[PDB]
């Protein structure tokens, strides 16, 4: 549903104002969940193929590690960009139309009428 | 110690003990063999305990909350302030629960302190207890095991329409 703004430049990972978001921390939680992810295929490999689970292949565990990561964190950048974009879009159209969403007034409660049902 | 007020009692009158008879009676031996064997070590551990507090007394305060504005002048929808306004109703309905709880505390020492004639000097006590009922009926009963400020305050609003329309159909 934002193909219109994926509609004039496509097939682009991050955009331009993609650079002008803050780029997630390499201490965020869900990159430490990914690459417990990671850590978890590197130990099935070693599992399934009938091998030491904690110990043999180091350099496989650490590929993995670091495949995720990387993966994880370019993902992690498009969903904040997209939802940035979300928001952007968002707000400029609750701007550009304000005959069709009005204000409210919030009415205190010593004047609205509300029906009491007794419980027993 | 306590209040005198918010717990009252009446001033003790003792009749006098005067010997009819020339038997004399072992209340009065068995009382001087409680003050002596009994109350005398009670007392020095009292004096005991109470020396060693002397040394060290610090206080502790009483915990006292502002008035916060109500929940009839909140904006429906927004919990920034009903949040307060719930917040010091819950610790008024704790307040007048406890106050319930000291009325029928003194009904029940009035009718155990006035002994087999407790119908006629407890009268006010009653009329006291009888008042604070129908007060607590009147402000939180039939609220429900979810009770909230919203529903309190619609519960007065309809018992309010109730007493309008009793005075308009009676004018």
């Amino acid at each position: 549903m934002m193909t219109g703004r994926q509609a004039r430049a496509p097939l682009q990972f991050l955009p331009d104002e993609a650079r002008s978001l803050p780029p997630p921390k390499l201490t965020d939680p869900r990159l430490a969940y990914i690459g417990f992810l990671g850590y978890c295929s590197g130990l099935i490999d070693n599992a399934i193929r009938r091998r030491p689970v904690l110990s043999a292949g180091l350099h496989r565990q650490f590929l993995y590690i670091t495949s995720f990561v990387f993966v994880g964190y370019y993902l992690l950048k498009r969903q904040d960009y997209m939802y940035a974009v979300r928001d952007h879009d968002m707000f400029s159209y609750i701007k550009s139309h304000p005959e069709d969403f009005p204000e409210k007034d919030k009415k205190t409660y010593r004047e609205v009428f509300e029906e009491f049902h007794p419980v027993r | 110690s306590w209040d005198k007020d918010v717990y009252p009692e009446p001033p003790r009158r003792t009749p006098a003990p005067s010997p009819q008879t020339s038997l004399p009676n072992p209340i009065t031996y068995l009382t001087k063999a409680f003050d002596l064997l009994v109350d005398r070590p009670v007392t020095l551990v009292r004096e005991f305990i109470e020396r060693q507090h002397a040394k060290n007394k610090y206080y502790y305060y009483h915990r006292e909350f502002r008035r916060v504005p109500d929940i009839t002048e909140c904006h429906e929808k927004d919990v920034l302030c009903m949040f307060e306004a719930e917040m010091q109703w819950k610790r008024d309905y704790k307040v007048d629960q406890e106050i319930v709880n000291i009325i029928q505390e003194r009904l029940k020492a009035c009718q155990q302190r006035e002994g087999e004639s407790h119908r006629q000097n407890c009268a006010k006590e009653l009329q006291q207890f009888t008042q604070v009922v129908k007060a607590y009926q009147d402000r939180y009963h039939d609220l429900g095991a979810h009770y909230s400020a919203r529903k309190c305050l619609a519960k007065q609003k309809q018992r309010m329409l109730a007493e309008r329309k009793a005075t308009k159909e009676a004018a």
